[PDB]
């Protein structure tokens, strides 16, 4: 009975083929999906596309439109219609 | 280019350059903006008039000959 026990306990022990071949497949479908997720994330300019647009680089305009008005950097003739009116 | 001009008053072509700004800002392309880079860099350095009247000048001097 001792063969029949140790036998049994290497039964037990090892993996199951079924489960070790689904692990597999999940784990080489995971990292292909991946993969090409990381490729294309790589592929992306340095430089955006929208960056000449962005609010954020593009602040020199509220700035100077809000500031337009301070006679440092006032157009004369707006001075002059002013104090015309 | 700042708008604070060497006088006190409004720059030579801040109006330029807030107009270049401005197409950068809204446009769909860099390359939509030549005209106006253009337009401020002339004003900045008066290559072009510059230029324009040298041989204009070129052209009196070589009739004088």
């Amino acid at each position: 009975f001792i063969m029949e026990f140790a036998e049994n306990l290497v039964l037990k022990l090892m993996e199951d083929p079924k489960e070790r071949d689904r692990r597999f497949r999940e784990h080489v479908y995971r990292v292909k999906d991946r993969c090409e997720k990381t490729k294309e994330m790589w592929s992306y300019p340095m430089r955006p596309y929208g960056f000449w647009t962005f609010e954020r680089h593009n602040s020199q305009l509220a700035w100077d439109a809000q500031i337009s008005q301070v006679p440092g950097r006032r157009d004369p003739y707006d001075d002059l219609l002013q104090h015309y009116s | 280019a700042s708008g604070w001009g060497i006088t006190g008053n409004k720059g030579r072509c801040y109006d330029f350059w807030m107009d270049f700004s401005e197409c950068m800002s809204r446009c769909r392309e860099p390359k939509d903006c030549g005209l106006l880079r253009e337009d401020y860099l002339e004003c900045l350095h008066h290559s072009k008039e510059f230029q324009r009247r040298n041989r204009i000048y070129k052209e009196e001097q070589r009739k004088i000959r």
